[PDB]
DNA sequence: TAGGGTTAGGGTTAGGGTTA
């Protein structure tokens, strides 16, 4: 049923009060206490009614964050930094002692950075042709962060509404400084650039590694999607636009291609034939040998902000999290089915609330006379919820990490010799 | 807001004889400023027992040290593993010639009087 | 109070001034002010809660209301 | 000694319609794209929004007129009132330390504003001789009425990567001096040597 | 015929929920 802003208060309260995953979350965060009161020390911003913005609201125990979260009912849900002392108080410190020590590594893609690229809808819509843009983003994103770098382990969450964010929880990432950071986001950005500036890409002769693989593994997606779906190539004024990436020296030759050509693929394959032809033929010409190479990454590869991940004090949205305009719940991606996620199947607030009153409807003649606590009878309500496969998802990383533990720990056994 | 600062007499936290994670305030004389590794050594006379504090100072840089002076510290205790117990500073002033006996007489005094109080309820 | 800014001049010839008798009472008798013939339910100008630039002011009472 | 080696904008307040002619006039190039996006579309990103806020700031403007300045050109842009109070007069509010923390800020240098972060899509803020293509910034210096000499010497400063004689040499073509005489390095020199001029 | 001047005097209220 289409969402409606007038009713969220209510299921927002059942849902804090039913089916939010209190344990795992806090297993999450708390790392398993090797370091003493290293969850104590974490800083959290929520968001009231009527837009209030408060932030540093520290918990002492899992039990007193369940109590305040019911109470409080807030809206959005953020993570900050891990701090030297208790967030809530900050101001018993003498100034300048007070200072972020470690956080998660994180990157957002924004869906809407891509409209002057993009045709298929306008401005705050979607469509499911142009979902395969952020599964390639993310298909380019997570191989690298796998192969180069060899970070372990990696959570990707669904905003709710357009964005996908990366949850990098590795042990020797959440020491690094800013710097590190910086370099890091700089090394993934290739499209550079302002809004004055037209072509995203200047590459000489020589092609690094990195992006040997990004358009080896680009190929087998470009194809369909950009001349099939979009169809860049489609009117006039759209060649009129792409001719300015490419010199002068063509234009005419190119746009009197495009007028006897009919379809896209046609253009396409003329384009291509031009372009072998002119690097056979190269005579005096800056610009790099890799024209459909360099237009196929212009128009396709993603974009990041720097902004984001190079603040250590900087906040981002909480996984699980309730988007207060269309009700879809925050909810992780598995790795291993990215090509099967629709955005647009995802469940929603009411309709989980509408599972949650048919689930009561069931337990009125399936599960009776209970003299069981709060804790399980909340573990079978978002058992039988339609959540049950994200949580699993969530309980197997965690799972993932838990190993890791292990094996660090024996690890450090074995050094320490003792057995 | 934090919890309050009670009173204690070296001899009884270095036997520990307070539950861990309170907040205590005590006395003693300094006598070795470990530079890297932000530890001062404080220590007290008792007679015939010289008693040992350690205290975490990470949370009031920068600090000036005098040398063999007395000094007040606030703050919480934590019980580590091997370091045995250590006080997380907050306030670390330096008071001088103010005379021991005095103050172990007030807070004595003050604490008959509290289980005085104490006797009604 | 509101304070008139017409044509702007300076004129040294003979001035003729004028003033109105009883103002608001009139205002009151043309069109029935009372409190038992007055209600609140408008948005005008000057009374609602601090939502923006726009409050109540009462409209006209209906004259063929009780006097 | 130590006291030796530690190391050792304020213009009267102006109004609210004069702002449009000294921009024609006064706006340096790091600042003229960002006037002209601002009075075009009357809306701005963050990158951008801080930036105008900090010159306007350092320039001799104060909180209400700040305000009414914002209101009426965000009102141009097609808000709510109450929005604009809820988010972006309370935004306002702290960027010039009337609440909150009250850390008083000072507006970004020249070098740091050429060195900042590389805008984007959507964004305008940076330096045109800096993140902008030659192009545009030919056509840019020609809507300014510059001289092809000058032109040839813009061109020329910018491909040795001298942003700032770039900017000396606008300077001296638009105020028809023929040196500057000083160093630029920050936004408010540029603006107090042109209320000087003027 | 015994002290001076003898006078009653300040006596309210102010607002969190914030970062470059």
């Amino acid at each position: 049923e289409t969402f409606d802003p007038t009713e969220l208060p209510e299921l927002l309260k059942l849902y804090y009060r039913r089916l939010f995953p209190y344990s795992q979350y806090y297993r999450w965060l708390n790392y398993g206490g090797v370091i003493k009161n290293y969850f104590q020390h974490r800083e959290f911003s929520f968001t009231l009614k009527d837009d209030i913005y408060i932030r540093y609201q520290s918990f002492n125990n899992q039990s007193d964050l369940e109590k305040e979260m019911q109470k409080m009912n807030p809206y959005k849900i953020d993570i900050g930094a891990v701090y030297s002392h208790r967030p809530n108080q900050h101001n018993t410190v003498k100034l300048g002692a007070f200072q972020a020590q470690e956080k998660e590594l994180v990157f957002d893609i924004d869906m809407t950075d891509y409209d002057d690229v993009r045709r298929c809808c306008s401005s705050a819509d979607i469509c499911p042709k142009c979902w395969t843009l952020m599964t390639m983003a993310i298909r380019i994103i997570d191989r690298a962060l796998k192969e180069d770098f060899g970070f372990k382990h990696r959570l990707w969450v669904y905003s709710g509404r357009r964005g996908v964010h990366c949850w990098v929880c590795d042990e020797s990432v959440r020491k690094l400084s800013s710097a590190v950071r910086s370099g890091i986001v700089e090394y993934l950005s290739l499209v550079k650039g302002g809004q004055d500036v037209k072509k995203k890409v200047h590459l000489s002769e020589k092609i690094h590694p990195f992006i040997r693989k990004s358009i080896n593994i680009i190929k087998k997606y470009f194809e369909e999607y950009a001349l099939v779906n979009q169809d860049i190539l489609e009117n006039k004024e759209s060649w009129d636009k792409i001719l300015a990436l490419v010199p002068e020296t063509i234009h005419d030759e190119l746009q009197q291609s495009f007028q006897k050509s009919h379809n896209s693929l046609q253009r396409w394959e003329h384009l291509k034939k031009v372009a072998s032809r002119y690097q056979n033929n190269i005579k005096n010409d800056k610009y790099g040998p890799w024209l459909e190479w360099e237009i196929m990454l212009q128009y396709c590869f993603p974009r990041l902000d720097i902004n984001v991940s190079k603040g250590i004090n900087h906040l981002l949205k909480s996984p699980f999290s309730v988007h207060p305009k269309t009700g879809r719940i925050s909810v992780p991606i598995d790795l291993q089915k990215v090509d099967q996620f629709d955005p647009f199947t995802v469940p929603t607030i009411s309709f989980i609330c509408r599972e949650l009153d048919a689930i009561s409807t069931n337990e009125e003649e399936k599960e009776e006379n209970e003299a069981e606590s709060d804790v399980k009878h909340r573990t079978r309500d978002y058992k039988k919820t339609s959540l049950a496969p994200y949580v699993k998802v969530f309980e197997h990383f965690l799972e993932n990490l838990d190993k890791s533990r292990k094996g660090e720990l024996l690890k450090k056994s074995d050094l320490q010799k003792d057995f | 807001l934090p919890k309050p600062g009670t009173y204690y007499l070296p001899w009884e936290v270095s036997a520990g004889q307070v539950p861990d994670g309170s907040t205590l305030r005590t006395f003693g004389r300094l006598c070795l400023y470990d530079m890297i590794q932000s530890r001062v050594t404080l220590m007290a006379q008792h007679g015939s027992d010289q008693h040992q504090v350690l205290v975490c100072t990470k949370l009031v840089e920068p600090f000036h040290a005098q040398v063999g002076s007395l000094y007040i510290v606030l703050g919480e205790l934590q019980h580590q593993q091997d370091r045995g117990s250590v006080v997380k500073a907050r306030v670390l002033t330096c008071v001088e010639g103010m005379n021991l006996p005095l103050l172990e007489q007030a807070i004595r005094e003050q604490r008959l009087y509290k289980q005085e109080r104490g006797g009604s309820q | 109070g509101l304070v008139l800014d017409p044509k702007v001049g300076f004129y040294d010839k003979f001035i003729l001034l004028l003033d109105f008798n009883s103002l608001y009472p009139s205002i009151i008798q043309e069109f029935n002010i009372c409190f038992t013939t007055v209600q609140r339910v408008a948005s005008e100008a000057q009374k609602v809660t601090e939502d923006g630039e726009q409050e109540q002011i009462p409209e006209l009472p209906d004259p063929s209301l009780e006097m | 000694l130590l006291n030796h080696l530690s190391h050792s904008g304020n213009v009267g307040k102006i109004s609210l319609d004069q702002i449009d002619l000294l921009s024609t006039k006064s706006f340096p190039p790091c600042m003229r794209q960002l006037h002209k996006a601002l009075r075009e579309n009357h809306h701005l990103r963050h990158g951008g929004r801080m930036q105008y806020g900090l010159f306007l700031k350092g320039i001799g403007l104060t909180l209400e007129q700040a305000l009414q300045f914002w209101k009426q050109e965000f009102i141009k842009g097609k808000m709510d009132p109450d929005k604009f109070d809820k988010g972006y007069s309370y935004n306002i509010r702290h960027s010039f330390g009337k609440e909150g923390k009250r850390t008083d800020y000072t507006p970004f240098s020249c070098l740091k504003i050429i060195l900042s972060n590389p805008p984007s899509q959507g964004d305008y803020h940076g330096c045109p001789f800096r993140h902008s293509d030659p192009e545009l910034l030919k056509q840019k210096l020609q809507s300014y009425k510059i001289s092809p000499g000058g032109i040839s010497q813009i061109l020329d400063l910018v491909k040795g990567t001298h942003y700032q004689v770039a900017c000396q040499k606008y300077f001296e073509m638009i105020h028809n001096v023929d040196d500057c005489g000083f160093s630029l390095n920050h936004p408010n020199q540029f603006f107090c040597e042109s209320q000087r001029i003027l």
